[PDB]
Parts: structure tokens; sequence; C-alpha cells
């Protein structure tokens, strides 16, 4: 099984690969935002794992923009390889990920995993049916919930995010994961400055403000209270505290 | 698929687009700025000052009453 890794490895985008490269990528229909020449190498490495029926992580630093990457990967997925239709999510993140999902890739069916028993029985049987959907997002608690009830339906790709800060995971829903019948699986991890070069500017500037005359003579007023005087060299830190 | 492809597709298009809200876009369409739809003022006279090199006024009636 380790070959699997092994060849996930040899094409995983390295620092050298993550960027030396001119892969003249088009867009797929469904992806709107032009992604970096390192994210779009990401892209082409997740495309050709998924090609090579192969299940890898996501070596990327933290904070880069996994959520992008995949979207792109889904988007290419769906078109270049036409399986036109999951994920697993912690919590308020949910809506961050269907909105990313609606942004750069508008043109994917989206169900959202969140309703009232009622209305959460309507949305399996909604998700039973044929041409129904394309992503689906759940909660890590829906998951746990219906670790068993998720079995039913097979899919294209699985994607699992958050979950190292979640708790509750345990070995037995890794093993009901494997179970989830997901032809490739993507796991993301934030432990595996990066990639800086084509990063966000994020210039930083402190400038220095004379205090006005008003500002200087309440200023050495407070400065000479011989109270405060007291307070600074006895030390005492609330006293100095406040005084601050 | 591909037709059908099309056609759901820009379909969702249209949904999933109308959830945003003008901005969060990745293309960002130029100046909204949504004016004002006016709404009412029953009948009016409406000033209207414009260059033509010259500068005229047209005066507008609303209705024949006024
Ligand atoms: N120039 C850019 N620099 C950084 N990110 C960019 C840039 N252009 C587009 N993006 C992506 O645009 C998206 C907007 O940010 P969000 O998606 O809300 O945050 P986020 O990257 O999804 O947070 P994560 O992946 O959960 S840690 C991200 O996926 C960014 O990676």
């Amino acid at each position: 099984i380790a070959d699997v890794t092994a060849v996930a490895e040899a094409i995983l985008p390295k620092g050298s690969a993550r960027v030396t490269t001119s892969v003249k990528f088009n867009a797929p229909s469904l992806l709107y935002g032009a992604l970096r020449d390192y994210q779009k190498i990401g892209l082409d490495w997740l495309a050709k794992l998924y090609r090579k029926n192969l299940n890898g992580i996501l070596a990327d630093e933290a904070g880069l923009g996994k959520t992008v990457q995949i979207i792109a990967f889904f988007a290419h997925l769906a078109c270049n390889e036409g399986n036109w239709g999951l994920v697993v999510v912690r919590s308020c993140n949910i809506l961050k990920w269907e909105l990313e999902l609606k942004r750069w890739c508008p043109g994917l069916k989206i169900l959202s995993y969140i309703g009232s028993h009622r209305e959460l029985k309507a949305k399996r049987q909604e998700w039973a049916e044929p041409n129904s959907f394309h992503v689906c997002i759940t909660s890590y608690t829906q998951f746990f919930r219906g670790l068993t009830a998720f079995t039913r339906v097979r899919w294209k790709c699985l994607v699992i995010d958050e979950m190292q800060r979640v708790k509750g995971m345990t070995e037995r829903h890794w093993e009901a994961v494997f179970t989830l019948q997901s032809q490739q699986r993507l796991l993301l991890i934030d432990s595996p400055r990066d990639v800086e070069k084509q990063l966000t500017k994020k210039y930083e500037h402190v400038l220095k403000c004379r205090l006005s005359n008003r500002q200087k003579a309440l200023y050495e007023d407070v400065i000479l209270q011989p109270g405060t005087q007291e307070a600074l060299k006895s030390g005492h830190f609330v006293n100095v505290l406040s005084i601050l | 698929t591909q037709e059908e492809l099309l056609r759901e597709a820009k379909i969702t298009e249209e949904l999933n687009l109308r959830s945003l809200e003008t901005y969060e876009r990745l293309e960002a369409d130029k100046k909204k700025q949504v004016h004002k739809k006016r709404k009412c003022p029953g009948p009016i006279i409406t000033y209207h000052s414009v260059t033509v090199r010259c500068s005229r006024t047209f005066i507008t009636f609303s209705d024949d009453a006024t």
C-alpha cells in the first residue's frame, strides 16, 4: 500500500516543482478565479493523483489557500474527467466551505446537511435521488450521528478538513471514512512562511505622532503626580499598570 | 452528457451567483452603485439644465393637469 504514497510523493509539488513549471492550464467552465502558479501546480498534482487512483495528503504549509486548491481540483475533475458529482466540516466553517465553492466554482450543485429531523430526513431523501446534487457538505456532528447512514451513497471524491481540531475523533471514525464509498480521498493538514513570492504583499507602517501641547501637559501631570512617582519606584504591578 | 451539463450548469450559475452579494465574487463587475428608485413624488416638475459649448434648460411637467 506504501506504493501509493511513494507515487504521490514522486509527483508532490516540492519546492522546486512547486513553482518551476508552465502548465498552460485552461479554466474549467466551473472555475472563475485565477490560481497561483503554485496553486495551479497543486491542482495539477491533485488531478494526477485522482487520475492514478491515489489518496494523498496536502503537504502545503498552513494558510496558503487549501480551499481554493480543492475547489480547482473539483472543477478540473468534473470537467476533464466528467465525474459530475463529499466534504466533512466541523462548525461555521461549513458556511465558509460552501461560500468558497459557490465563489470559485458557482456551477456546482451544493447540498447542505443542516436542518431539522424532518428537514434532515427530506435532505436524506433528496440525497439518495439521482442528479440531485454535485457536492455534499456535512458537519462532523452529523457524520458521527450518521456514521453508518452515510454508507448508502457512493461518491467520486471525499474531503476531510478541520478534523485535527475536532473533539471525539477516533480511529473508528477513520475506519468508517475508509468504509465510505469515495473512490478517492483527500486529507487536509496544516502541519504536514512559504511560497511568499506570490502571496499578498502585506505592507505595514507605523508613523510617529507628536503629542499635542494639551496631551504633553496632561502626560507630565500624570507622571509628576507624587503618588505616581511613588508607584513607579515601588513597582507595585497594579499601581504601575493603572498609571500605564 | 456535455449538452445536459451545459444546461444545468448554466442554471446552477444563475442560482449560485444570485446568492452572492455583488461582492465576494472573483469577477468583480463594475459600477453597480444601485441608484435611487425615485418612488412616486406624485406629479412632478423637472428642471433640467444641460451642456449642449452651450447650456440649455428643459422644464418637464409630469401630466397635463399641472
Ligand atoms: N493573491 C492571493 N493570495 C492569497 N490567497 C488568494 C489570492 N488570490 C486568491 N486567493 C484565495 O482566495 C480564497 C479567499 O480566502 P478564503 O477562501 O476565505 O480563506 P481560505 O484560504 O479558504 O482559508 P483556509 O484555506 O480554510 S486556511 C483563498 O482560498 C485564497 O487562497
